RNA sequence: GAUACAGGGUGACAACCCCGUACUGAAGACCAGUACGCUGUGCGGUAGUGCCAGAGUAGCGGGGGUUGGAUAUCCCUCGCG
RNA sequence: CGCACGGAGGCGAAGAACCACAGAUUUCCGAAUGAGAAUCUCUAACAAUUGCUUCGCGCAAUGAGGAACCCCGAGAACUGAAACAUCUCAGUAUCGGGAGGAACAGAAAACGCAACGUGAUGUCGUUAGUAACCGCGAGUGAACGCGAUACAGCCCAAAC
């Protein structure tokens, strides 16, 4: 909440973790923190998500400021569990991250063009 | 003398069960007598008759029940 | 490259500047009403909880403490105690406040042994550390090769001991050679000189 | 005073305490009850 | 396990309730009750028990004094024992 | 007599009266779940690469205490870092 | 058929007594744990605090004892200084917490007989009443090394 500067609205988040659920079904995408963080950092990102209800928040508080010294596009889901389900794990994700997407890119340039619209 | 540990494991569970009551009633009937403290006492069948009960309850645990 | 947990550390190398003095700012206003010893799920610090030890693993606890700030609670003299045994406010303990901590989350949690600790902050009338714990009769730990050693009769209340990492630290083990020569093996074998 | 059950056995057995070494043991031994207790010279519990 | 009836009591007042009262007195085990001892004398000399008083002894036994009816005689039962 | 003359007992000073004592042999515990052996694993080297290596820490200042620690002991405390 | 040589009676060749090992039984109070209580009473009990959890006390943990030893805390005064205050007595006494058959320590951000040298840690001898401290007074007092005892060396965090 405090490395959020803009809401992401829900028509916008559905959009967006459909892509993700199909980059599973297609190409490769990155489950995790530490595996995001590294994506960003080697370039290998195409569109980078993060949670909104991480606690502690210092495990997410970088990826704001670091995708936007990489230029690499960013959004935020309010839920951790939803982002789980989507990456394709039981589990949950505090950050998840798109690597070449695959029957996808048609939507993806639009959702970080929407961002970008949203500030 | 009268009871040993073979004659005991040669009963059955409701045989020592019986055994038991037909021993705590002898028991009861001389320490009735000794409570008056009547002359015809048999001071060796008293202490046996301890260890006859305590035998057939130790016994009882041994075969199950 | 870097670790996503590199960001934390580097983070709380200044607990004052930028998301984290905004952070701390927050906390401590639903802190400073939580208890003496409050159990969390997850610790504030993973690069701080996991280097100490830490796995995300059943029957490895992580507890938040609170200690008063300061000095000692120390009293005045009712009998006879000379000018030099009369300090009251000027008087500090031998225990720093981070092996209290670790003391009163080690009672809190009865069962369960003290592993490591660390701070997460202060404010002026109180000081925060996370105190993590693990249970020696878990078989989660019993078979780990990295924690079964915390399962040793040995390593029972290892904190109240002092064989905490806190502990030897306070102890006055740091130092492998000079001036470490009343405080190795133990200082009660050296009289208390250390 | 009103004395419990528990006070009431503690005193019986006090009472017993107050017995003679039966006349065979001086018999075995071939030749003194060091717990003799008097309800004036001494004191018990509670 | 503990038993109920351990021993009559046998004394000169305990024929005086015996003789002319119907009364049997027995020094029976102290976490006894009145309706245990009614019980357990009925079930071990075939008796009715109408009534029972206990008493705490001085020696830490319980007597307890078991009153008959009129079908059964307490003169008659401490015969055979 | 003695690989047994340590000791005690026994109606008084006993190697040969009795238990024992020497020699020989047996069991348990402890050493020790150790040593030894075995099973799996894989030790090591050359060049390239600023990928990684623990913070209120190292260190500084105020106050206390302690030490043989003298400027050069270890520790607690406040501030700074 | 105890101490313990009575009287009476009993048990023992169905091998008793006695002993070694294993087991049965083992009242109530007692950490004392369903609740209360001067060892008792009252209408189903891991009370309390935790962990895991089928989230049910389901599976587990702590509690208290032990001659001393051990470890972490708290920490006197008499006394000495021919008084006394810094100092001494002394981290002694006593107190709070906790572990085990031993404890603690431990594989160098070392030592610094400065070297082309030693190579985890305890302990014993020595170094030495030395260096050092101190109303420089009374007193306080190591270490590196050396000789010995015993030897043992590893595991994460991160990178990927
Ligand atoms: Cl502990
Ligand atoms: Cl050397
Ligand atoms: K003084
Ligand atoms: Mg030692
Ligand atoms: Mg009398
Ligand atoms: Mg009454
Ligand atoms: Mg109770
Ligand atoms: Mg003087
Ligand atoms: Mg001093
Ligand atoms: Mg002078
Ligand atoms: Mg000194
Ligand atoms: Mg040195
Ligand atoms: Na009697
Ligand atoms: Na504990
Ligand atoms: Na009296
Ligand atoms: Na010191
Ligand atoms: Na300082
Ligand atoms: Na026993
Ligand atoms: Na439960
Ligand atoms: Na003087
Ligand atoms: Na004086
Ligand atoms: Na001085
Ligand atoms: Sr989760
Ligand atoms: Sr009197
Ligand atoms: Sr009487
Ligand atoms: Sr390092
Ligand atoms: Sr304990
Ligand atoms: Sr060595």
């Amino acid at each position: 909440p405090v490395y959020v500067d803009f809401d992401v609205p829900a028509d916008l988040e559905d959009d967006a973790l459909e892509a993700l659920e199909v980059a599973r079904d297609t190409g490769a995408v990155k489950k995790g923190t530490n595996e995001t963080t590294k994506s960003i950092e080697r370039g290998s990102a195409e569109l980078v998500f993060v949670a909104e209800d991480v606690q502690p928040e210092e495990i997410v508080m970088h990826i704001p400021e670091l995708a936007d010294e990489k230029g690499v596009p960013f959004i935020f889901v309010e839920q951790q569990d939803d982002l789980g389900h989507a990456a394709g794990l039981e589990v949950g994700s505090a950050a998840a991250a798109v690597t070449d997407a695959g029957e996808a890119d048609a939507d993806v340039e639009d959702i970080a063009d929407k961002v970008e619209e949203l500030r | 003398t009268v009871l040993h540990v073979q004659e005991i494991r040669d009963m059955t569970p409701a045989e020592r069960e019986a055994e038991l009551d037909d021993l705590k009633t002898e028991l009861l009937n001389a320490r009735a007598v000794q409570a008056a403290g009547g002359a015809p006492e048999n001071p060796g069948r008293i202490k046996e008759l301890r260890k006859a009960i305590a035998r057939i309850k130790t016994i009882q645990g041994e075969e199950g029940d | 490259a870097r670790s996503a947990y590199s960001y934390i550390r580097d983070a709380w190398k200044n607990p004052g500047d930028g998301q984290l003095a905004e952070l701390q700012w927050q906390r401590q206003q639903e802190w400073r009403n939580e208890g003496a010893v409050e159990r969390i799920e997850r610790p504030t610090r993973l690069d701080k909880a996991r280097s100490q030890g830490y796995k995300a693993k059943q029957g490895v606890i992580v507890a938040r403490v609170s200690v008063r700030k300061g000095s000692a609670r120390k009293r005045r003299h009712k009998a006879g105690r000379r000018s030099k045994r009369q300090g009251v406010t000027r008087i500090t303990r031998r225990k720093d406040i981070q092996r209290v901590a670790e003391e009163r989350a080690s009672r809190t949690f009865p069962n369960l042994r003290v592993l490591n600790s660390y701070s997460v902050g202060q404010d002026g009338r109180q000081k925060w550390h996370e105190v993590i714990l693990i249970d020696p009769n878990h078989p989660a730990i019993q078979n780990d090769d990295d924690l079964s050693w915390i399962c040793a009769d040995d390593q029972a209340d290892r904190v109240f001991r002092g064989l905490t990492g806190a502990g030897r630290r306070n102890r006055g083990l740091s130092g492998k050679g000079k001036g470490s020569e009343k405080t190795r093996p133990s200082l009660r074998s050296n009289g208390g000189k250390g | 005073g009103k004395k419990s059950k528990a006070t009431k056995k503690r005193l019986a057995k006090l009472d017993n305490q107050n017995s003679r070494v039966p006349a065979w043991v001086m018999l075995k031994t071939d030749r003194r009850n060091h717990k003799r207790r008097h309800w004036r010279r001494n004191d018990t519990d509670e | 396990s503990w038993d109920v009836i351990k021993h009559p009591h046998v004394t000169e007042k305990a024929m005086n309730d015996m003789d002319f009262q119907n009364k049997l007195q027995f020094a029976v085990d102290d976490r006894a009750s009145k309706g245990e001892v009614a019980d357990a004398v009925e079930e071990q000399y075939d008796v009715t028990v109408e009534q029972v008083n206990t008493q705490n002894t001085m020696d830490g036994e319980k007597k307890a004094v078991v009153r008959l009816s009129e079908d059964d005689d307490a003169q008659e039962v401490a015969s055979r024992i």
